[PDB]
């Protein structure tokens, strides 16, 4: 309890992650514009803009 | 026997195809895809990849 | 340290704004992510290890 800040307990966690090809699973909060047919338009699809 | 007139042809066909072939190799860079480092760093990581 | 958990996280909405928010000397360092982009990219599989 008396030790120096740079030897203090600390906690670390980490995250690894998966961003390729595959179908994904936790895609963060954003939206879900309409679908719109042949047209000169951006598009965002699970990540491919 | 028109193979000088094909050679011309088969030479022009592959510097094309050798340079399409190229924009899928990255040279250091986390992808090839340039849609996918400006939606994964922030931008002064970018301009370094 | 010599036996972590790896929780198998998928299926989920993840909102990595609740994350930074954490306790005073904090370090949110990405190898190859950026922290501030981490909103509008889907990602396959999670893992996370403590």
């Amino acid at each position: 309890p008396t030790y120096g800040v740079g030897h203090q307990p600390y906690r670390v966690v980490v995250l690894s992650f998966e961003l390729l090809h595959a179908p994904a699973t936790v895609c963060g909060p954003k939206k879900s514009t309409n679908l719109v047919k042949n047209k000169c338009v951006n598009f965002n699809f699970n990540g491919l803009k | 026997a028109l193979g000088k007139l094909q050679d011309v042809v088969n030479h022009n066909a592959q510097a094309l195809n050798t340079l399409v072939k190229q924009l899928s190799s990255k040279f250091g860079a986390i992808s090839s895809v340039l849609n996918d480092i400006f939606s994964r760093l922030d931008p002064p990581e970018a301009e370094v990849q | 340290v010599y036996a972590w958990n790896r929780k198998r996280i998928s299926n989920c909405v993840a909102d990595y704004s609740v994350l930074y928010n954490l306790a005073p000397f904090f370090t949110f360092k990405c190898y190859g992510v950026s922290p501030t982009k981490l909103n509008d990219l889907c990602f396959t599989n999670v893992y996370a290890d403590s």
